[PDB]
């Protein structure tokens, strides 16, 4: 994602592109797994597991 | 043919022999050369240099 900016899109552009898809987290303290929304260090993801 | 007699140079010898005009000349030529080399140099070793500097996806988490 932190390519885009200064090429084609802004810092503030980009951002909220990668906030509307969802990560893996760490674990929270009991060991679960949980989920996050995306930042400039992510990377695009794909439509299939 | 006597030995004391040299052969014809006319036809590339200077007509003007001049010490101090000549050598500035044959010296800044030189120069030049050293000026843009010592210049590359430069360009040489800060690219190999750098490169040895944190990369993109390490700074990204800064
Ligand atoms: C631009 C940088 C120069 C590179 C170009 C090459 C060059 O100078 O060729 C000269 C060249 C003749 O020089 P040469 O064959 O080496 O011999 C002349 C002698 O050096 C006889 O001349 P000299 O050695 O007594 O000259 C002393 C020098 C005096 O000038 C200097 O000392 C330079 C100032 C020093 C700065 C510190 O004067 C110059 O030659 C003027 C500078 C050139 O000129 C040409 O052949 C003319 C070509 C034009 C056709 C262009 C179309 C293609
Ligand atoms: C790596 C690139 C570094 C480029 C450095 C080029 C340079 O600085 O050359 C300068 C001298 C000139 O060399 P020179 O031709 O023997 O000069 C004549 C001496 N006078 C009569 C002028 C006193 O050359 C030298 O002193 C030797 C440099 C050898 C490298
Ligand atoms: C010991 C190993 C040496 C390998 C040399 C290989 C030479 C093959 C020719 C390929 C071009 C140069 C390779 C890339 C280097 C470079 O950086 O080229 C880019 C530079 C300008 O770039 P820059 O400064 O603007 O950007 C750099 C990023 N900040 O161009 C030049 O100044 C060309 C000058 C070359 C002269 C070098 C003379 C030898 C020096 C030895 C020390």
């Amino acid at each position: 994602w932190r390519t885009l900016v200064g090429v084609s899109h802004t810092n503030e552009e980009v951002r909220n592109m990668a906030e509307e898809f969802e990560y893996d987290d760490e674990p929270d303290e009991q060991g679960n797994p949980k989920k996050r929304p995306g930042k400039l260090s992510d990377y695009i993801p794909g439509p299939y597991p | 043919k006597s030995t004391y007699r040299t052969p014809n140079f006319d036809d590339v010898l200077k007509e003007n022999n001049d010490a101090d005009k000549g050598r500035s000349y044959a010296y800044f030529m030189v120069g030049a050369m050293g000026l843009l080399s010592s210049a590359g140099a430069k360009s040489t070793v800060e690219t190999f240099i750098s490169s040895m500097t944190a990369t993109a996806d390490v700074l990204a988490m800064a």
